[PDB]
């Protein structure tokens, strides 16, 4: 494949998890971007954070600002999501995505899932009260 | 379908003599979406205006882009009295055009910087008499006749290049030289726009 999420698991409310989006050894997002999304039962897929190659631009959903931090390695092969003070409603399958339509990504549409052509298989995040 | 200007935002922009050309047809465009991402330092047009180029319907829109230092703005103003229009980049005389000089804000880290700025300062044919040089200049809307012998980035200021021509081609040599300008803290670029109001319907229209 090309995108692989890792780092999900079960955690008590208020705890933390760090997710990793690892690119296949031949790929990079140096000239593109990575978005982190999540999917909960009965809700539409929701962008939570995104970052571009080189890290010049970072975006966060209002629902996660001041609790989530997205980061990259220098080579733009891993995008990490540090999630702190987790809540039960943060439970979901979390996906990373890349190969985004960059002009729209930079122009306020970073959270639009349809802009991303390449999606990982997702990792499970289970937050318990 | 919205014309997608994303290629400008991804990768290392070539030098002026290797300008990257994108041709748009049958799509709707939003020029301010592109330009709002940059710090625009200069925006000049011929046979059209900045207001009009953003708001008209065309049979085709052609977008050129390249790395270009703002300190060489005057080398554009001298036109064919200087090396940029003589040997690197000269826009159409036949269709309306604009030329934009912009600085890449720090946020657009997906646009990666070349090691330096380079341009061609000489392109000439050295004739089979091994004596007279005949300058070979760029035609409007085309690439330099020396693009095949100048590297994508000039290694050292004043580097000189040559290629033997066959007897069938008239003999002698094609010769060129390159100049460099130090890279800037933020990358600076040129965008060239050419539009055509053609027989083909004007189906490149502003997005509403
Ligand atoms: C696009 O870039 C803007 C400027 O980024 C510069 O700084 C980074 C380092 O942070 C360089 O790597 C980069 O090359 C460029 O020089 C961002 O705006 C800046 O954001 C930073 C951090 O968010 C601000 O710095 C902090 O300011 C607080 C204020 O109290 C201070 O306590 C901290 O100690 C720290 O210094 C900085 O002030 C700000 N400057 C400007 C001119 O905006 C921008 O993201 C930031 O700004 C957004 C609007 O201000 C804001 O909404 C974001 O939360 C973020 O703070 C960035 N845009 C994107 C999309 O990433």
């Amino acid at each position: 494949v090309q995108l692989q999420e890792s780092g999900g698991g079960s955690v008590q409310a208020g705890g933390s998890l760090t997710l990793s989006c690892t690119f296949s050894s031949e790929y990079t997002f140096t000239h593109n971007a990575v978005g982190w999304f999540r999917q909960a039962p009965g809700k539409e897929r929701e962008g939570v954070a995104a970052i571009n190659g080189g890290g010049g631009s970072t975006y966060y959903a209002d629902s996660v600002k001041d609790r989530f931090t997205i980061s990259r390695d220098n080579a733009n092969t891993v995008a990490s999501l540090i999630m702190k003070n987790l809540k039960p409603e943060d439970s979901g399958i979390y996906y990373c995505a890349t190969d985004v339509r960059l002009i729209d990504w930079y122009s306020g549409d970073w959270s639009l899932a349809r802009l991303y052509s390449t999606w990982g298989q997702g990792t499970q995040v289970t937050v318990s009260s | 379908v919205e014309c997608d200007f994303s290629p400008l935002l991804s990768g290392t922009p070539p030098q002026v003599y290797n300008f990257k050309r994108l041709v748009f047809t049958n799509c709707n465009y939003n020029l301010t979406k592109l330009l709002s991402l940059f710090s625009v330092n200069d925006f000049t047009c011929s046979q059209i205006s900045p207001a009009a180029i953003a708001s008209n319907c065309y049979s085709s829109l052609i977008l050129d882009y390249f790395s270009y230092p703002l300190s060489m703005k005057s080398d554009l103003s001298v036109s064919s009295a200087g090396p940029i229009s003589q040997f690197n980049y000269k826009q159409s005389f036949s269709n309306p055009t604009c030329l934009i000089l912009a600085t890449v804000p720090h946020n657009l880290t997906t646009i990666t910087k070349p090691l330096k700025y380079s341009y061609i300062n000489k392109c000439s044919r050295l004739l089979s008499d091994d004596r007279t040089e005949v300058p070979q200049l760029v035609n409007a809307n085309q690439y330099s006749p020396c693009v095949s012998i100048v590297p994508s980035t000039v290694w050292e200021d004043g580097d000189y290049y040559r290629k033997q021509l066959s007897p069938l081609e008239g003999g002698g040599w094609l010769v060129a030289s390159g100049s460099t300008v130090a890279m800037t803290e933020q990358l600076q670029m040129g965008f060239g726009i050419t539009v055509q109001y053609g027989t083909d319907t004007n189906s490149v229209c502003p997005k509403l």
